[PDB]
């Protein structure tokens, strides 16, 4: 019926943050400023507290590819991090993590973040051991 | 949750039938609310050898709403962000019902006709503007030719 387009939800998702809205513990932006067709972002994580992950931040690249949000986006992180839907050779989030193995359109890259977010906190994942920060994939 | 407005339909149709001079517009066969646009570049204008490309959509609360428009080519404008991103006063504080797509169309026209640089969105290009008029405008020509479609 009446469906919002890539390109448009997209600008909603970016005007949303620079309005100073969204959450406090994740944010993301555009990797390239200047990327018209708003294919590569790049978001933020900070570590849940009282957990190995407290006082540390996760960087990712998130591609929302052409179908996206139809399609769930492409999710890999920079920082190194040791959590169980993270591939530990190249970063990237597995495609059974419930958020996109369950993708909806509703869903935003704020939704993902978030969702990682809460991964890291369970009382299994807060007590891994992590990597250096600074560490990249 | 309903048929297309009425107040659309017929806009779309006029846009062909009666459409305004260096102009296209035409929506999606499947998305009659999202429009491909294209708007020659005026001539006399640093943007005057080429056609570019634009999208529109129209919000649900259309003509309540203004439309929402960007330029899909790259352009060298200080009013046009890096995203193609418009700065009009007639899309936020001077919206009416009594406007049209094809205003907001016009609107950009002569934008593109009279950059302003002292009321800027992409600061970098109004900076150059300001200090180096003429370099500033040569960029925008050049930007038309490597990337704007070219007028036959």
């Amino acid at each position: 019926m009446s469906k919002v387009p890539r390109n448009f939800r997209l600008l909603e998702e970016l005007e949303k943050g620079e309005k100073g809205f969204g959450p406090e513990s994740c944010s993301y932006g555009l990797a390239d400023s200047d990327d018209i067709t708003m294919t590569k972002w790049n978001g933020t994580i900070l570590g849940p507290p009282h957990s190995n992950h407290e006082n540390r931040i996760y960087s990712l690249s998130i591609d929302c590819g052409p179908n996206y949000p139809d399609s769930p986006p492409k999710v890999t992180f920079i920082s190194k991090i040791n959590l169980p839907c993270v591939n530990p050779t190249t970063g990237e989030v597995q495609t059974d993590f419930h958020t996109l193995r369950d993708w909806k359109r509703a869903y935003t890259m704020e939704t993902l973040l978030l969702d990682l977010r809460k991964e890291m906190a369970t009382p299994a994942n807060k007590k891994l051991r992590q990597p250096k920060e600074g560490e990249t994939f | 949750m309903a048929s297309l407005p009425k107040r659309i339909i017929k806009e779309t149709e006029k846009l062909v039938s009666d459409p305004v001079p260096g102009i296209t517009a035409e929506p999606h066969d499947d998305n009659l609310r999202y429009f491909q646009v294209t708007i020659e570049g005026p001539e006399q204008s640093p943007y005057e050898d080429g056609i570019f490309e634009l999208e529109l959509y129209l919000p649900d609360d259309y003509p309540m709403e203004a439309p929402k428009v960007r330029f899909l080519t790259k352009i060298y404008h200080p009013n046009i962000d890096r995203l193609g991103r418009i700065c009009l006063d007639v899309l936020k504080t001077n919206w009416s019902p009594a406007l049209q797509i094809r205003t907001v169309l016009l609107s950009i026209q002569a934008l593109l006709a009279s950059p302003n640089p002292n009321d800027p969105l992409a600061n970098d290009v109004a900076e150059d503007w300001i200090k180096n008029e003429q370099g500033a405008k040569a960029k925008a020509r050049e930007w038309t030719k490597l990337y704007a479609k070219k007028k036959p």
